């Protein structure tokens, strides 16, 4: 159990993301000290959203460590969904979050009254952004994007505060904006993790697709394909699986080899193919 | 007893269609597929294209303008068909069976001479050899007969319709004034000739001759 | 198209001993790890035989002489012991791309002793005399090596524009060539000259052999 | 466009979701109507809360109508991960309502102060659970259970609250045992979809495999085999792949029917076999 | 186990008519769609040659008389036309489960018009009376049908205690048989007779055929 | 030309072991299976086991516990060993190639009569049969040998080294007094004999006996 923490050291995005979830604890303990007191009105409640933000960043975490672990029995390719799932569960917890911030200029907004914290986590928050940026095999591309959308919101969500205390000296207008535009930053993550769990065709392959067909076609012996299926394993692990209808005295061998080659040249690493001899 | 014999015409006219019919046996064009690859002095054997079981087929890159391979399984034929030939076409056109699931062919057949050109077929006219002295004869006596003036490919010279298969040596047919000449020489036992009848027989598959000769010692 | 070139173009081997032939290709032809490069052989007038498929696999039927090793773009096809009835023309052919393509041939000749050539000489016959065309052959069968001249001499003259050889393929049985040389002469040159000689050099004898006919 | 509302009617699942969306909007707008006075503390909080739960519904009643669509190009499996879809996110939905309501809790514990209308939502979602029971090819098998444990959380919900009003004539203490309650009650299916989503081994087909192993390996001809991959496509379709080695004069075609007959007889609906002939 | 049963066990054909053989399997040996049933052909005193592989293709260098269709458990063979050389036993083996498994055979027996046997007699030799036994052998060669009796007659009695017969197969040339009647006797026994007689009763004469010596 | 020869002992005494070389040609072992397949007069052809390429095997199910299938590419031979032998084990052991990606069985080989019993190896005793009387002579005259006497099978008997294989009748053998007896019968022109010499070869593998025995007319 304490070679997780070693483990979790030993590379440099685990490293960051530890550091980050505990200084946001920190920034917890601090908050809810100060809150201690009966001014705790709004502080409770942002206190429990970034207590869901840290969730978030936790589960971002885990799925990294755990994408690296080797393939077993049960999981035969492996861990390396674990950071599609944590980049769909990023965007699921990012938009429930906009709706909360909605939520909380609402009451806001018809509640009249945390001027201070507030200015406290937009410099946690754009400590995180200075510290992140970015610009089978190499299996992670989702969690930086995920924690850099989260932490993006989050300075979104400090300069809405920051703009309704200047208002004050309306505040559920300029949430519910942010609400938007935060929802649309992440719908495109949020559709790319839906189709790489869909078991659908990737995008980057999906044009290759027919000109392979037609390569294929044209193989001596081949008479029809069929049952075609291609799918994304991590980000760029194409398992793409074959069958084929070749002569009663085709060269097995060749098609086989000829097929594997055509598709490897369009980026599929790992490819079964089928290949049934009709009869007659 | 897998056999593949062509039946296509030796000589045709340029810049018309060839027509091959490579008859099978032994085996059943329902499940293998059968090559065809030509063969000429020049540009060595090349491949020309292949027909696969129900009629599935690939024709060479530079041919697949002027192909044309069909097939019929009750017949067991394959329909070998080309248009537009010229002086380079003439060559030697095989049939060949594809191996057991390998690109490679096992059982060829032999292949019928097509000759493109504008000359006119010329029955041959065979002309037989004799000591010119039957003076100083040893235990192995040369016999032979010539066959000049023919078109096209090919003669086939066979002495005493092949019993007679040792010591033969059909010399390979020399162009000459737009015309060919062949020679064949056998060696025979001083006892057996002439107190035993020997004869070559030349066969004209274009011109539909088979004519033998007598061997007359002068 | 794949080019495959086969080094040397003609190969001489002593019976019994080694041959090697070797087909290059311009590009891989080797697919997970099998390698599309196959052997035929092909004899004097007769169509090519198959003997190695896959460059290591022979065919069923074939001596065991006959082996084949060979990965990627060499290849190398080898004949231990050699026999008499190995004297062919042999092609390399690669299935690997589409058109398929046969290198050219490589010539195998059989070495042996020396023999000198059975020289005979044949007078045209009566039919030949009626048809108005004259010709003379000169057989010179079973003799090695293949290098041969003949000197056709009428009339105590040589001529050479008429002179015509064709020569025949090593044999299988003896390992053996034979050449023919025909010479051919109108009515009017037929009679002009009497004395009709063939002449033919070799190196198994500075001496020339003749054989003569008076007519 | 309009055809949409047709095809939800066709089937009797899609019929009842949408019932159910109806009668839970209906609540809505009477709740808001009741809530419009100076009395909606916590009608806003409950009133966004149960906008969640209308959120939740008609999510899954798309993801049901979704799945039963044809496949394309761009799905070569069609659209039966979208049930596996709508259960992982019910599931993170009802782990972070659980959350909200113990925030809900805090609040009210810390703050004092809605009477009615709890009482009004438990008649809802005791019709609504009265309407609601369960006891390739039929690709429907989780969003009844995901409804069904909605529906279940959001009654316990209503027995908290209806405990917290008994107690007024601790409210936390309820709030967050009826919250552990109903993560631990969602902990099997958000598990069982994880496992769906991870490409992992089918828990009913992880017994069977070494068996199965033990059988083709026992196939004449067969030498090695190698690179097993079996995973689940929506409820049961179990898409399996592998990879042969066989002799290099094997009957290739004898040994995929065995190959075939074996796995489906364990269950393996969609199979791939690739035969490799070995080199000597 | 997969129990073959081939029906009839034994099956009589006249020439260049149609001949078939079907094989029953207890279970199906159907893997999709491609039939894993083998025919053989066994001749007499020879290795079983493969006839049809897969129950619906043609071994290479077979005649194409041969034709076999079938599907799941009943298959049949079909030989059409019928020659004197397809005499001989067949057999149907199944290749789909583990271990194989080969039918009875079932035994082609030719039709051809009736033969008269050629009766001949042959005392014992020197060699054998030195032995210390004597053994008559009488030959019946080139006779249709395989129903024959031979009654072995001494000295004017009958004698059936120390008579032996063996029946040849059917010859692939003229589809005839071939039977041997030996008869063992001691020293004491071949001498104390002196008239022995071979008798042969065939169905295409009713008067039977006998053949004698006198020593 | 490819062939398949085996070389087991004939006789084997009960509860005794059975080692059979099947010696291959015309193809490698390295890339084909060998079968390995007994014939006996009950209960039929029998599968016994196959030997793939590298030495990988698979064995009957009754006899997988008293087998063993070996192999040594370089030699290109199969060894077939059995333990424990019985009465019901006697029968024709065949090694036959597997077909070229085919559960059948193309190229066999002659067996060897593999006999299972105590009794004594006994070397044959030919004794040649004439005509009784050189009476009634016609165009067509049978000679014959009659071996008798010997044990276990088999016996070739062959006319005049395989010169005269026209009109032989080679009886099968029967059983008497725990020996066996076998009659061979060929026909000759009555021009050709007594004239030119006949004579009958008898060749017993066992006992290794190769007597050669002359055709006296009485
Ligand atoms: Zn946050
Ligand atoms: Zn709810």
């Amino acid at each position: 159990i304490s070679g997780w923490f070693r483990s979790i050291l030993s590379d440099k995005t685990s490293r960051n993301l530890f550091f980050f979830l505990c200084l946001n604890l920190s920034f917890a303990f601090v908050e809810l000290l100060y809150g201690i007191w009966s001014n705790c009105l709004g502080l409770i409640s942002d206190s429990f959203h970034m207590f869901f933000d840290s969730t978030a960043i936790l589960a971002g975490l885990a799925a990294s460590v755990i994408s690296k672990w080797r393939d077993n029995d049960a999981f035969s390719y492996g861990y390396v969904r674990a950071e599609v799932l944590a980049g769909f569960v990023n965007g699921l917890f990012l938009i429930f979050t906009a709706f909360f911030i909605f939520s909380e200029g609402v009451e806001r907004a018809l509640a009249p009254p945390l001027l201070l914290v507030s200015i406290l986590g937009f410099v946690v928050n754009l400590i995180g952004i200075f510290v992140f940026k970015h610009g089978t095999t190499g299996p992670s591309r989702q969690i930086l994007q995920g924690v850099f959308l989260h932490i993006l919101a989050d300075t979104l969500g400090s300069i809405g505060v920051i703009a309704s205390a200047i208002m004050m000296q309306a505040d559920p207008i300029c949430s519910i904006l942010i609400a938007i535009l935060i929802v649309v930053s992440v719908i495109p993550l949020l559709r790319e993790s839906v189709g790489i769990l869909m078991q659908r065709t990737p995008p980057l392959l999906e044009n290759s697709l027919p000109q392979c067909y037609q390569r294929v076609q044209q193989l001596q012996g081949v008479y029809s394909l069929q049952e075609q299926h291609f799918w994304t394993l991590c980000s760029d692990v194409y398992v793409g699986t074959l069958k084929l209808i070749v002569a009663p005295d085709a060269d097995a061998r060749w098609i086989l080899s000829q097929t594997h080659n055509i598709f490897t040249q369009a980026g599929v690493r790992q490819l079964y193919v089928q290949i049934d001899f009709a009869a007659m | 007893e897998v056999q593949l014999q062509e039946s296509g015409p030796g000589l045709v006219a340029p810049s018309q269609s060839l027509s091959i019919t490579c008859t099978v046996s032994g085996f059943s064009l329902t499940n293998y597929a059968v090559h065809w690859v030509r063969q000429s002095p020049g540009k060595g054997l090349e491949w020309l294209g292949v027909i696969w079981s129900n009629g599935r087929t690939d024709y060479n890159a530079a041919f697949i303008s002027r192909l044309s391979i069909s097939k019929d399984n009750s017949k067991s034929q394959v329909f070998f068909k080309m248009n537009s030939l010229q002086a380079d076409d003439t060559a030697i056109y095989y049939c060949a069976r594809k191996l057991a699931y390998e690109g490679a062919m096992d059982y060829w057949g032999q292949g019928t001479s097509v000759t493109v050109s504008s000359a006119k077929t010329t029955p041959p006219s065979v002309y037989p050899l004799a000591p010119g002295s039957a003076a100083q004869t040893n235990s192995m006596v040369t016999l032979g007969c010539l066959v000049k003036g023919y078109f096209p490919e090919p003669v086939t010279v066979t002495w005493n319709s092949g019993s007679l298969s040792s010591g033969v040596h059909t010399f390979p047919a020399v162009l000459q004034s737009d015309l060919y000449t062949l020679s064949s020489s056998v060696t025979v036992p001083s006892s057996t000739w002439p107190s035993e009848t020997v004869t070559c027989n030349v066969a004209h598959p274009a011109s539909s001759t088979k004519v033998d000769k007598k061997i007359v010692p002068r | 198209d794949i080019v495959l070139t086969q080094s040397p173009a003609s190969l001489a081997v002593s019976l019994r001993r080694r041959a090697t032939i070797s087909c290059r290709a311009s590009e891989s032809v080797d697919g997970y790890g099998h390698s599309f490069m196959h052997w035929y052989q092909q004899k004097s007038g007769q169509p090519p035989k198959l003997l190695i498929y896959r460059a290591s696999n022979l065919e069923s039927g074939v001596p065991a002489r006959f082996s084949g090793s060979g990965s990627r773009t060499d290849f190398t096809l080898t004949i231990d012991p050699v026999e008499a009835d190995d004297a062919a023309t042999y092609y390399c052919q690669q299935s690997n791309e589409d058109p398929y393509t046969f290198g050219s041939g490589t010539k195998l000749e059989i070495k042996r002793a020396d023999a000198a050539p059975t020289v005979s000489i044949f007078p045209p016959s009566s039919e030949q005399l009626t048809s108005g065309g004259a010709s003379v052959v000169c057989f010179l069968n079973n003799f090695y090596p293949k290098d041969i001249n003949v000197k056709w001499k009428i009339d105590g003259s040589e001529r050479q524009n008429g002179v015509l050889n064709s020569w025949t393929d090593q044999d299988s049985k003896d390992s053996t060539y034979s050449m023919s040389s025909t010479l051919t002469l109108t009515k009017d040159e037929y009679e002009r000259h009497n004395s009709y000689t063939c002449e033919a050099t070799h190196k198994t004898s500075t001496s020339p052999i003749v054989k003569s006919f008076n007519r």
